[PDB]
């Protein structure tokens, strides 16, 4: 799509590795890549390569972003962990990566962390510190948004 | 203590009702520092003699005795603005920043001494971080009294009485809430007045919010009170420190 | 290209929009005019109350030729009644006139020597009863869900000012909900 | 490494947004970069040359292999992968640009679309092209109404009606519409709303 | 102080639902056993903070917040499930992996909001004192009345609450007069140590001088690090001794030095 959010989120590299042989290596004098191979893939090209095959291409291995270290210690404070230094797309990512999966556990849990930001994030709407800094880019944007409004609110309520 | 009542009562109605046209300046610092959890205030002096004279001239008077009570006098206030009810909520630091008439580090000599004393210095080292205490608990050695003491600023021997004795207290530190300290030791600027002498350092304890707020070596200028403290090396020779309520490094710095 | 905002109104806008609520005036003066939207009126009579719109009432009284009414619920007692239903109902917002915050700003600019103790007091009241119901708002808006919120009485400054938070994390939140079913 | 020039280059368009934000909006876009698309050209023709060739191939030597549909789905998807940023970069461009033309023609009495843009001729003239045949587009819009508009302006609601602007070195007096203003630098006129906002887009008003 | 138990019987029910580390506790009750038959292992249980949050939230807010009133009924739950364990022929030790971080912090930014509180901290471990016994359990025989006599000593860092303190000495001649010797080898002694952590050299942010806080490294964890080594270390965060306000020397605003009880230790590279 035209936003430059979601067309730099399918810019991210995952570990998925091919289930079949291809030939015609366009990545290096191989020719073909060797069964079972992991190389690193943007989302763009891996997003539809997991559904055309009834066998897919690729064995979708689980990002290190994901993995279930990460996804438990989001769990414990997420108000001071930090995202941006991590991929540092999330909530742009890991929409398309619970779709493509179809992974529910998940949900449930980044459903609430990002209330938990948000109820942090109605905190620095009110007129950085250091926090600022370790926000996603996109929940980054919504805090313009948001510190705008109030901002632009607060001046008109006195002359 | 009604006059401390009466005393608050009138740092409350200086918090509440104070008008600069004609948003609240002081109200919203309040709301707009709890949110990003600062707990800190920061009084301008001008703002605070224009709306009585009285209470700056009790300020000015004795500030050790007065500006705890002027303390407990604003977190009673983010009491009844940042939650509502019918925790925890420290009780927040002060920091007044203001002009008057700077006060070279030569010309304090005594005489001034628990009296306000804004100035100006380049800092040479900060000393490591320590606690102090804010509010620990505090049991017998024996008949096992249950006191919680709250120790309060501006050293504080413990009381004896609930045989028993001579000072049967003891500290818990499981529950004991614990504030921060600083120490920095400032040289007066280089360019007055050193004559033909080297320049004298005055030590400062900095606290709470205040802490590792300036890297030594910029120049900055303080506030604080200005008191004496006795550290055995007589008789009876007690060593000069500043207190810094609270401090202001110059433009800009960040 | 409306740039600026753009999906949120802008807080003049909604000043725009309830400048076109009526409200009482006392004329000072004893043409026609049609106008389009006002339908008023008969030419006013001094020392009596009449039902005019409000951008009007305020430009008569850029030349005094007008003495605005105070509203019957911006009093500080009428206030007191007000935030003491409001401490005692940590939930509900109550009932607000849904104008107040910017009618108290409005009225306040010009207006304020025709109030009955304008002074230093309903200031103090409305910045006061602007306090408790926005952290209200921020204690109510942890509750946050998909889709659902009751907002119930809330100010058209309040629902202006937070409106870009709340409906982009719904559509952030609600997002991954609908999709992950 | 296949795809990714058009990463960096949506990274970069990224920075154009950042400078449209908070911002302040003076326009003075850096430049479009027809060198580095160019090279995105070059890879992506690159790409369906070796795509028709290999079309070619799978009709004699291939022999309808399942591994040929690959090469025809995979590298497919990197075309549009360069589309993908080859759009979203340009919109963003007429996103930056579309909305100048709006707030300010520039206004009164437009007359005529000149100064205008600090860009210049440092932007492609590709999207010149497009921006005046766009602003002859709107000056229709401009021939429907009969509001009078004046939509270029007043997106900000008028006070009370009457303002006060101060003169900013402004020579003048150009202002022959209604009424000669006769502007004189250092001179503040009690003008109504009327004449200030299509005057104060050009740059002679400052304070309202 | 029933709620104390409480906290006892709660942790009991993690333990064996689910039954991960039992296996472990029961690892530990067999292997030294087998040193029995043979012809060292510490006394721990590493517990994965992971595991906590899945069955109470309210008790895992509570090891981080407040550590002095959780880790040792929890400690004393563990003694009491060993004991069930088999079979016959110590306070053992937490250890608390995690899950980090809150409390994640460099020992740079710390002091006091992170006081009394779990904390991990890691950096440089120098100048390493020098390891050394530390009395505990007290330990005499009386005759020709006989029978056996023990006094048990609390120190400063005992348990990690505080308490009346005990030392020092041997009480000799409790009542009535008899005779006490003490009886060396039976009475228990865990060693006992303290390391300064420095922060690491590469983070530090300017010519601003390198702050450093002390860490006590209670039985095992002892001799476990030579110094320059990198180190994150686990622990709560203590604040032991009067800061002056006790007694009337000495005068001066300096007080409360802190250090760090346990806990881990984790290398790392």
């Amino acid at each position: 799509y035209y936003d430059i959010d979601d067309v730099l989120a399918d810019g991210t590299e995952f570990p998925c590795k091919f289930q079949y042989d291809i030939p015609g290596l366009g990545y290096n004098p191989g020719r073909p890549i060797t069964k079972n191979t992991k190389l690193s893939l943007p989302l763009w090209l891996a997003r539809i390569l997991a559904i055309v095959g009834p066998v897919p291409f690729v064995e979708l291995l689980p990002p290190d972003m994901f993995s279930t270290k990460v996804m438990n210690a989001i769990k414990t404070d997420p108000v001071a962990l930090d995202l941006h230094s991590i991929n540092s797309h999330f909530f742009s990512l890991a929409i398309k990566w619970i779709m493509l999966f179809s992974e529910k556990e998940l949900a449930n849990v980044v459903s609430e962390l990002l209330l938990q930001r948000a109820q942090e994030l109605n905190h620095h709407a009110s007129s950085t510190s250091t926090f600022l800094l370790k926000l996603e880019e996109m929940e980054k944007e919504i805090y313009k948004k948001s510190h705008e409004s109030y901002k632009d609110t607060k001046r008109w309520m006195f002359k | 203590d009604d006059d401390n009542t009466e005393i608050i009562k009138s740092f409350k109605n200086f918090i509440l009702e104070f008008r600069l046209d004609s948003q609240f300046i002081y109200r919203d610092q309040l709301r707009n520092n709890i949110l990003v959890k600062n707990y800190s205030l920061t009084v301008n002096m001008e703002h605070l003699i224009g709306y009585n004279e009285d209470i700056y001239k009790k300020l000015s008077d004795e500030p050790s005795d007065i500006i705890p009570l002027f303390e407990t006098a604003i977190t009673q206030v983010a009491k009844r603005i940042s939650i509502l009810s019918r925790n925890s909520l420290p009780t927040f630091q002060l920091i007044l920043n203001s002009n008057a008439n700077q006060i070279p580090l030569r010309d304090l000599d005594s005489e001034h001494v628990s009296k306000i004393v804004r100035l100006s210095g380049i800092i040479i080292s900060t000393s490591v971080l320590s606690s102090r205490a804010t509010y620990l608990s505090i049991m017998c050695r024996n008949c096992r009294h249950t006191t919680s003491i709250t120790i309060n600023n501006f050293t504080v021997s413990l009381p004896r009485s609930c045989n028993c004795g001579p000072d049967p207290y003891i500290i818990i530190h499981e529950s004991s809430k614990f504030i921060d300290q600083q120490f920095l030791k400032l040289q007066e600027i280089p360019e007055l007045v050193p004559v033909g002498e080297m320049p004298r350092n005055l030590t400062m304890t900095c606290d709470r919010y205040l802490t590792n707020k300036v890297i030594p070596g910029t120049r900055v200028t303080i506030v604080g009170i200005y008191s004496i403290y006795n550290s055995k090396n007589g008789v009876a020779i007690r060593t000069p420190y500043i207190k810094i309520l609270g401090i202001q490094s110059d433009v800009e710095t960040s | 290209l409306p740039a600026h905002l753009q999906q949120t109104f802008s807080p003049e806008e909604i000043q725009f929009i309830v400048e076109n609520e009526p409200i009482k005036i006392f004329p000072r003066i004893t043409w026609q005019l049609i106008t389009t939207d006002d339908k008023a009126l008969n030419n006013m009579v001094a020392m009596r109350s009449t039902e005019v719109v409000l951008w009007i009432a305020l430009l008569l009284k850029q030349q005094s030729k007008c003495s605005i009414v105070a509203p019957q619920w911006l009093t500080t007692k009428e206030l007191d009644r007000k935030i003491q239903y409001e401490k005692t109902h940590p939930d509900r917002f109550s009932e607000l006139p849904w104008n107040w915050l910017v009618l108290a700003r409005i009225l306040f600019n010009k207006a304020k020597d025709d109030f009955h103790d304008p002074i230093h007091e309903l200031r103090g009241k409305i910045q006061d009863l602007r306090e408790i119901r926005q952290i209200k708002v921020l204690k109510g808006l942890k509750y946050l869900n998909e889709s659902h919120l009751q907002l119930d009485n809330l100010s058209l400054l309040e629902i202006n000012e937070l409106r870009p938070f709340i409906t982009e994390i719904m559509d952030k939140l609600r997002e991954i909900h609908t999709a992950s079913l | 490494m296949y795809g990714d020039l058009g990463n960096k280059l949506v990274l970069e368009a990224k920075r154009t947004k950042q400078l449209y934000a908070r911002s302040n909006q003076d326009v003075n876009l850096p430049m479009y970069h027809e060198d580095i698309i160019r090279n995105i050209l070059k890879e992506v023709s690159n790409l369906r040359k070796n795509t028709e060739y290999l079309k070619e191939q799978q009709q004699l030597g291939m022999l309808d292999d399942k591994v040929a549909k690959c090469q025809y789905f995979v590298t497919l998807l990197c075309m549009e992968r360069n589309k993908r940023c080859l759009l979203a970069y340009q919109r963003l461009r007429t996103d930056i640009l579309d909305s100048m033309a709006w707030n300010n023609n520039g206004l009164d009495l437009m007359s005529s679309i000149t100064f205008s843009q600090q860009d210049t001729n440092n932007l492609s003239h590709q999207e010149q092209e497009y921006l005046k045949e766009y602003c002859d587009l709107i000056t229709d819009l401009k021939s429907g109404d009969l509001v009078d508009i004046d939509l270029s302006g007043s997106l900000v609601p008028p006070s009370d009606v009457f303002i006060d602007v101060r003169v900013l070195k402004d020579a003048g007096e150009i202002q022959t519409e209604y009424g000669v203003f006769n502007l004189i630098k250092d001179s503040q006129f009690f003008v109504r709303q009327s004449d200030v906002e299509r005057l104060i887009q050009q740059g002679y008003l400052q304070k309202i | 102080d029933a709620v104390f138990g409480d906290r006892v019987r709660r942790f009991q029910e993690f333990l064996d639902t689910f039954t991960s580390y039992r296996d472990s506790v029961r690892s530990i009750q067999v292997y030294n056993s087998n040193n029995a038959a043979n012809y060292i292992l510490p006394h721990r249980i590493i517990i994965s903070l992971d595991d906590l949050r899945e069955f109470d939230r309210s008790f895992w807010s509570g090891i981080l917040v407040e550590p002095a009133y959780f880790i040792p009924p929890a400690e004393k739950a563990l003694t009491d499930l060993a004991d069930s364990m088999d079979d016959v022929p110590h306070p053992w030790k937490l250890s608390f992996k995690g899950s980090f971080g809150a409390h994640a912090l460099s020992p740079r930014t710390l002091t006091a909001q992170h006081l009394n509180k779990l904390v991990s901290v890691e950096g440089i471990v120098t100048k390493t004192s020098l390891v050394r016994p530390k009395l505990i359990r007290s330990v005499h025989y009386a005759a020709k009345t006989g029978r056996f006599h023990y006094r048990d000593y609390t120190d400063a860092t005992t348990t990690l609450t505080t308490r009346i303190p005990t030392p020092a000495i041997y009480p000799t001649e409790d009542t009535e007069g008899n005779k006490l010797t003490t009886e060396y080898g039976y009475s228990t002694f865990i060693d006992h140590q303290r390391i300064t952590v420095q922060e690491m050299p590469e983070m530090a942010p300017a010519g601003q001088l390198p702050r450093s806080i002390d860490v006590i490294l209670d039985d095992d964890l002892v001799d476990k690090t030579k110094p320059g080594d990198r180190v994150n270390v686990v622990g709560v965060f203590k604040s032991l001794g009067a800061g002056g306000m006790n007694q009337s020397n000495s005068n001066t605003l300096i007080g409360f030095k802190t250090l760090i009880l346990g806990n881990t230790v984790y290398p790392l590279h």
